[PDB]
């Protein structure tokens, strides 16, 4: 009875390790588990190797047991312990019922405070006011719910568990939701006024029937520039309020005027939270007669200070002087298509337009004036069409020599292009699993082609037609397209592009963009200089015929201010792949960061040997620097005010990581979170340029709450702001990781732009688009499903790599190979003798070794594939063959008429069935077990492909997490740290610190660079455009 | 007062004739007249100077200063001798320093005859400089310089042209102009003036020309185009050996525009050998040295494994000659194993076969590696051991790739021993043998069979143990003689004499559990 009597030891043991684990924290994923499991020392006493994988899979019972146990006896507000996400997941794939036995112990630190400044402050506990204000029924089978007293012991964990995935589930992903139509479009009442006369003569004689005047009566004087309020028709909506823009008279019509509307913060994103008494300027105006004003009501535009940097922290009771909040205000245009707040435009009305100038008509008309395709020079004429040198659309200028995208419909090749089998059913008692198995693409990048010439086509009068332009364009072939096919493609540079002769028609609509497109020997650089000097530019080197499918030299008619670095706060760093991305944008300099974990500070101090870096809270030095100090306790120079300049960071959302509208403990937490926090940090220095970054849940966190809040502070601020969310696979990377990122600017400066795709990528992970409110925002983005350069392949992110297998742990290695993939050929550098670094995976157990050993290496190849052979193991134990010992209706038998089920539960309404179940197999026992519930686990245990890229980021690659695919597409192996770093498009020559677990943790936390410089090439963009 | 003159280097015609390059010399090949000059000299002086210095008339020589231009090419600009001949030439050269200025001078037997030199109207006239190409021999002939009207057509130059490069007259030529490096440029029309037959028409262009011919098609560069290209993409590189130390390699000319496959085939040739059997290797090319290996599929061209050089410097790329066909040296495996010699001791080898080859061939190649048996089988064989245990012979069949990676995994090679072969099935019976300290979980040393008679004298038995272990004698006598089954295990009196079959065989029809084996204890 000695086995028996150390399985429960080990069960209590693991029970243990267990809750006091889950004491240490509450939001350790499910690897985080595993890896404390496995490092747990085994005790002296009890004789055992160590703790792996299966013994929690086989103790889940008792731990689940024993932690709810825990749970059931002191019950408080915070939330229950078994409902962890790691805990969570170990339920999901382990079939453990909960709720029963427990009491079996035989009777047996605070809320902090963030360091919010007073404005902050004032906005949080001004919107409290408004968060008191207050299907899926249990289940009614486990022990719990049948229990006699809702009642506190009476609470269903598997309603918890499902309210904790509708918590968890998006809210609903509908398309539309159309977009938002033009605001107070309605018609509005009539208001029936005594007298309304003219004061003066007519200003402006104009000529017409408009006879502009200047004071109007209705029983109140009434100014061109004051501000009218009106009752339109009762449609729910509350009055508007507009700007009589003009007053003039018109012999044809009656008394009318032109009204442009203002837009309240509830119209906006903003909603509720928005101050009632705040207005902003909108690109909306009207005729209307004078017939439908109600009244007069004054507004102020609320300018910023001329001292605005230097205005953080101070009170805002001392500058509420004065009348204030009596009256109506604005400060920010508006822009509800892309959710925008600017500064006002500046636009500066001409002389003879004084006493008529709408801002809102002068931007309508310049960018209606904007979208039109209009050519522009003459330079030939012909009898049938008529030349032209050069035209322009969406304020961009093309010529005859530029080079000039093309939607992939435009033009096909004249190569055959594409040229157009089945397996015998696998033997089921070798392949005892392969049945459940079973029984949108990636779209090719933009077309590029160089102008011969421009021309329209004359009308039956003669005269041009100017309604459309027709472009002829001699075609790049990619190496891609040629006859090679996409095995070309696998080594040659990404703007890699190959001159034709053939020559393609189209309309000048479908032209969507310019690129440079230049001879490589004419050059007057290297050519990696010129690919690496801007964006959109493509060389070619010698000229591909389709007709003789060969290689020629291209014919001879085919050939041809540094503003200075701001100063950087990288606030919760990490790693500083975003300070990476940004000096790479070159636009910044971190002087300092701050971040709690040790190695990671390690690992920014070495990449960055000139910057100061805090291993404190940051709001220990935010209190600091209210107070006034200058060095901290270390001796450290804290940055005063003025110092910094761009502020940039991403705070963890683990507090408040739920959905669900809010809740009053909800709040209690989030206000003294860390984004708080940012936002005082924010306020106080008053940065020129500032960023926020995180998941794309954070759009819609707390029903979109968390979101309208950060963007109510951020306008109280006097910023300017915008929000939206980037697919990071778009920017050179082999990854899907969609990622929110709010952009704000300084008084005076330039908003900045979201950057456009670059590489294009699977629609399936391309929806930027955002829903609140039941309102439908999308960014600036301008291009969809299309882009210049074609995707980022796993296999242009590893090949090269030297073979390497589980285990190992050789920091130092040779590469013993050059450089084969354009995304290596820049990660790795011009200086060619290093030794590379951190190329190191996860030693994993020799069980789970022998497992991923056997899978094919068939592309998708998963758990499904896995052979039920007996096979030996490395520490020398038994790995035996799975016992199907039941039937399933759902599936049926096999081809054979083998069992294919293998628990009770597989028949409806019957409990799992104890010591039925099987451990140490080479085949898993809980995939087959639970594959119905979730879709037979597709892709756990399967291989990275070849051709398709990371799954989504790997903070700690695991076969069975739900991280997805973490296999080597070849070699035995889990992706190791510098695939990682790889994966993200971190550069070889960048810098890690600490154990393998924490360098994982480091590549996967931080910002792929390649989107950081994305964003910071934008940022720069309008740094220059100040100056 | 060394800083207030300057070098003036004269270079003469003859140094144009015989030159295969670009332009009309190459800078290397060529001798100058050198003269140290003052400052303030005016134009004039130096003209004088020159003329009197040579033996030449002052107005039967002119004076082309050598000027660059914009494209990167170097060619003679227009000086004018009165106008300019007062003015400094340190003034004139806009602080260049050594000036190199071609000196156009009256043919000395064409001058005895009583001709001169031709006026020049700076504004109406042009210096044209002419090339033949000749494909046959692919080679440049210079066939001096002209002065002509701007406006003249090139028809009335063609016969010039003829009879200047010994042509019979009225031949059909193809006309080009050299640009620049890589652009060489077809002249079309023939009836055209040379303003508009030349765009940007500046003194010191050069128009090559050529016969049209058919046979010009049987040359591997028919026209100056092509061998103007080729001339732009050679380059030479100097090869040489990794293993030989400071080796100062051989010097090739291949082309930039090559791969892998004609690079290999090229130094193949030059060494007389196979082009598989050569490793090549890119230069470290900061330092002087081997850098990363280059795979035999490498898809570049010549400039990437060139590109991180200095156009000054010598090209250098590095490699190693090979006893084996580069694929399957490249698709060697790294397998360290044990070795088992006639003497029964365990030696590591390190050995590279073919990652998918069978065991036979590692087996061969292990075989060509070590020494075999005096008269022994001949015969090698593959164990596979973990944790001091065998557990398994591996099949001479078997795939490579489903070895097991694991670092506790040793493969060993033996020669199989004469005494088990061919045994007594019914009397003698090999029983496994194994070490332990103590108790019998902490096992160690080598394991081995050992034949086992039938009521057979015990101290035979460990004699046949001795010769096996074969140390000094009489720690032998600490040795705990035991039979271990299932993890119990009984001693055995050494002098009783205990044996007989029944005590080392499982119970009947067993084998799939462990069989009893025979447990040795002492202190290693």
């Amino acid at each position: 009875y000695a086995p028996i009597f150390g399985l429960m030891q080990e069960k209590i043991y693991i029970s243990k390790i267990v809750v006091e684990f889950l004491q240490s924290n509450s939001d350790s994923t499910y690897e985080d588990l595993i890896n404390k499991i496995e490092t747990t020392v085994p005790p002296s006493g009890l004789n055992l190797n160590r703790f792996t994988e299966d013994s929690l899979l086989r103790h889940a019972q008792f731990v689940v047991e024993q932690v709810e146990s825990y749970d059931e006896a002191g019950d408080s507000d915070e939330q229950p312990i078994f409902l962890t996400p790691c805990m969570r997941d170990l339920i999901k794939l382990a079939g453990v019922t909960l709720g029963q036995r427990r009491a079996q112990a035989r009777r047996q630190r605070g809320p902090t405070k963030a360091t919010t400044t007073k404005l902050v402050y004032q906005i949080f506990d001004t919107f409290f006011a408004e968060q008191i204000e207050k299907k899926r029924r249990r289940c009614g089978v486990c022990e719990v719910c049948q229990q006699p007293e809702a009642c506190q012991e009476r609470r269903c964990p598997n309603m918890a568990m499902k309210e904790a995935d509708d918590d968890e589930e998006v809210d609903d992903n509908i398309p539309e939701m159309p977009s938002p139509k033009k605001m107070h479009q309605g018609k509005k009442k009539k208001q029936n006024k005594n007298r309304i006369s003219w004061v003066g003569e007519a200003v402006k004689t104009d000529g017409k029937k408009s006879y502009y005047k200047k004071v109007c009566i209705d029983a109140e004087t009434l100014e061109v520039g004051d501000c009218v309020s009106v009752i339109p028709d009762d449609s729910s909506k509350p009055l508007y309020l507009a700007r009589v823009t003009a007053l003039w008279e018109d012999s044809s019509n009656g008394q009318m005027f032109h009204a442009h509307w203002f837009c309240a913060g509830t119209d906006t994103v903003l909603g509720a939270t928005s101050d009632p008494l705040e207005l902003f300027l909108v690109d909306e105006c009207e005729d209307m007669q004078l017939s439908y004003i109600h009244s007069k009501v004054k507004v102020i535009y609320k300018a910023p200070s001329e001292n605005w940097a230097m205005e953080g922290g101070m009170d805002p009771e001392s500058l509420l002087e004065g009348d204030d909040g009596k009256t109506y205000f604005y400060q920010l245009w508006y822009d509800q298509d892309y959710a925008r707040f600017e500064s006002p435009p500046k636009t500066q009305p001409t002389e003879d337009n004084k006493f008529k100038f709408c801002v809102s008509c002068a931007r309508l008309a310049e960018m209606r004036q904007k979208e039109i395709p209009r050519v522009l020079e003459q330079l030939e004429d012909l009898d049938s069409r008529v030349l032209y040198y050069s035209a322009t659309k969406n304020g961009i200028l093309y010529r005859v020599g530029d080079g000039v995208y093309l939607p992939p419909e435009a033009f096909t090749f004249n190569i055959k292009l594409s040229s157009p089998p089945r397996k015998e059913p696998v033997d089921e008692d070798l392949y005892p699993e392969h049945y459940r198995k079973y029984s949108l693409d990636a779209p090719e990048p933009y077309r590029i082609g160089r102008i011969k010439e421009i021309f329209c086509p004359k009308k039956s009068n003669g005269r041009p037609n100017e309604t459309d332009i027709k472009i002829r364009v001699n075609k790049f072939y990619r190496p891609e397209n040629t006859h090679k096919s996409t095995p070309a493609s696998y080594h040659a540079d990404i703007n890699l592009l190959y001159w034709s002769d053939e020559e393609a028609v189209v309309d000048f609509k479908a032209v969507q963009g310019r690129c440079t497109v230049e001879y490589g020997e004419d050059l007057p650089e290297c050519v990696q200089v010129y690919s690496m000097g801007g964006p959109n530019r493509f060389y070619f080197l010698e000229a591909y015929n389709a007709k003789s499918k060969s290689f020629e030299d291209p014919p001879n008619h085919a050939r041809s201010i540094k503003l200075p670095k701001l100063r950087t706060l990288d606030v919760f760093s990490g790693c500083g792949g975003l300070s990476e991305g940004f000096h790479q944008a070159g636009i910044s300099d971190t002087l300092w960061a701050i971040e709690m974990w040790d190695p990671a500070a390690q690992a920014f101090r070495l990449n960055n040997p000139g910057s100061t870096v805090f291993t404190e809270d940051c709001n220990i030095l935010l209190k600091l620097v209210m107070a006034g100090e200058t060095t901290n306790s270390r001796g450290q120079r804290l940055p005063q005010k003025g110092d910094v300049e761009m502020l940039c960071g991403g705070p963890p959302c683990q507090g408040f990581s739920g959905m669900n509208r809010f809740n009053s403990r909800t709040y209690s937490k989030f206000k003294n979170s860390l984004v708080v926090s940012f936002l005082s940090y924010c306020d106080y220095y008053r940065p020129r340029f500032f960023l926020l970054e995180n998941v794309r849940n954070f759009v819609s966190f707390k029903r979109s709450m968390v979101l309208k809040l950060t963007l109510r502070c951020l306008v109280r601020m006097g910023y300017q702001c915008t929000f939206g969310v980037l697919q990071a696979g778009q920017y050179g990377v082999a990854q899907t990781r969609r990622r929110a990122i709010i952009l704000a600017a300084a008084p005076g400066e330039k908003l900045p732009l979201f950057p456009e795709p670059l590489h294009v990528f699977a629609p399936r992970a391309c929806q930027l688009s955002v829903v609140v409110d039941d309102k439908k925002f999308v960014s600036n983005i301008t291009r969809l499903s299309s882009g210049p350069f074609r995707t980022i392949t796993v296999r242009d992110t590893m090949s090269d790599l030297p073979e390497v297998r589980n285990g190992a742990s050789a920091l130092e290695i040779s590469y013993n190979g050059e450089p084969q993939s354009w995304f290596q050929r820049q990660l790795r550098g011009a200086q060619y003798q290093p030794i590379l670094r951190d190329h190191i995976c996860k030693d994993m157990s020799a069980l789970v070794a022998a497992r991923m050993r056997h899978i094919p290496l068939a592309p998708g190849s998963d758990w499904r594939d896995l052979p039920n052979i007996e096979v030996r193991l490395s520490d020398g134990t038994m790995a035996r063959k799975l016992r199907y010992t039941h039937h399933d209706r759902k599936n049926g038998r096999s081809s054979s008429g083998a069992l294919r089920g293998v628990c009770s539960c597989v028949e409806a309404g019957k409990a799992c069935d104890p010591a039925a179940r099987q451990f140490n197999t080479l085949i898993p026992w809980c995939l087959p077990h639970t594959g119905n519930r979730h879709n037979h686990w597709a892709g756990l245990y399967g291989r990275l492909e070849w051709d398709g890229f990371f799954s989504t980021t790997v903070t700690n690659p695991e076969p069975m997490g739900k991280q997805g695919r973490v296999l080597h597409p070849e070699q035995h192996r889990v992706v190791s740290v510098r695939e990682c770093a790889r994966s993200q498009g971190f550069p070889d020559t960048y810098r890690l610190f600490g154990n393998i677990l924490d360098k994982h943790r480091q590549v996967g936390n931080a910002v792929p660079p390649p989107l950081a410089k994305a964003i910071g090439l934008e940022i720069k963009l309008c740094m220059l455009a100040k100056a | 007062e060394a800083h207030l003159y300057m070098q003036v280097q004269i270079v003469a015609e003859d140094q144009f004739c015989g030159h295969q390059g670009n332009d009309m010399y190459d800078e290397e090949k060529v001798k100058y007249t050198v003269f140290k000059v003052l400052k303030n000299s005016s134009l004039a002086e130096f003209v004088q100077s020159l003329s009197q210095t040579m033996g030449f008339p002052q107005d039967q020589i002119r004076l082309w200063p050598m000027q660059a231009r914009s494209n990167g090419t170097k060619r003679p600009a227009m000086l004018d001798n009165e106008a300019d001949g007062n003015k400094t030439m340190i003034e004139l050269s806009d602080n260049e320093n050594p000036w190199t200025i071609f000196l156009e001078t009256v043919d000395p037997e064409l001058a005895a005859s009583g001709a001169t030199l031709p006026k020049f109207d700076k504004d109406h006239d042009v210096m044209l400089f002419l090339k033949m190409y000749d494909p046959k021999t692919r080679s440049l002939n210079y066939c001096g310089h002209i002065y002509t009207p701007i406006s003249c057509k090139i028809r009335d130059l063609l016969p010039v042209m003829c009879d200047r490069a010994g042509f019979i007259q009225d031949t059909s030529l193809i006309l080009y102009e050299e640009v620049k490096p890589n652009l060489t440029e077809r002249i079309q029309d023939y009836d055209v003036s040379l303003d508009k037959a030349l765009d940007e028409l500046m003194d010191g262009d050069i128009i090559v020309f050529q016969k049209d011919d058919p046979e010009n098609d049987n040359s591997e560069l028919p026209t100056a185009k092509e061998y103007f290209r080729d001339l732009y993409h050679r380059v030479d590189v100097i090869f040489c050996d990794k293993t030989i130390p400071n080796d100062p390699g051989f010097v090739v000319t291949l082309s930039n525009r090559m791969n892998y496959f004609q690079v290999a085939k090229t130094v193949a040739q030059r060494l007389n050998t196979d082009p598989m059997l050569l490793q090549f290797f890119k230069s470290q090319g900061y330092r002087d040295g081997p850098g990363n290996p280059l795979r035999h599929n490498y898809e570049g061209t010549l400039r990437d494994l060139l590109q991180f050089f200095k156009p000054r410097q010598p090209k250098k790329l590095y490699y190693q000659q090979l006893k084996m066909k580069i694929t399957d040296f490249e698709n060697r495996r790294s397998f360290k194993c044990i070795w088992l010699n006639s003497q029964f001791r365990e030696e590591e080898i390190t050995l590279y076969p073919d990652k998918h080859g069978c065991v036979r061939d590692l087996l061969e190649e292990c075989k060509k590696a070590v020494e075999l048996g005096e008269k022994a089988s001949g015969k090698l064989r593959l164990l596979e051991i973990v944790s001091y245990k065998i557990i398994g012979v591996h099949q001479e069949d078997e795939l490579l790739e489903c070895l097991s990676p694991a670092t506790s995994r040793t493969f060993r090679i033996e020669e199989i021993p004469l005494d088990q072969v061919d045994i007594d099935k019914e009397n003698e019976m090999l029983v496994t043998v194994a070490h332990f300290h103590k108790e019998v979980f902490g096992t160690f040393g080598i394991p081995f069979l050992l034949r086992i008679h039938q009521g057979e004298h015990f101290r035979e038995v460990m004699k046949r143990i001795q010769s096996l272990l074969d140390i000094q004698e009489k720690e032998f006598e600490k040795f705990k003689f035991a039979i271990v089954m299932m993890g119990r295990h009984q001693y055995i009196n050494e002098d009783e004499y205990e044996v007989n079959l029944k005590d080392f065989e499982p119970q009947p029809g067993n084998m799939s559990h462990p069989r009893p084996w025979l447990g040795l204890d002492h202190f290693n």
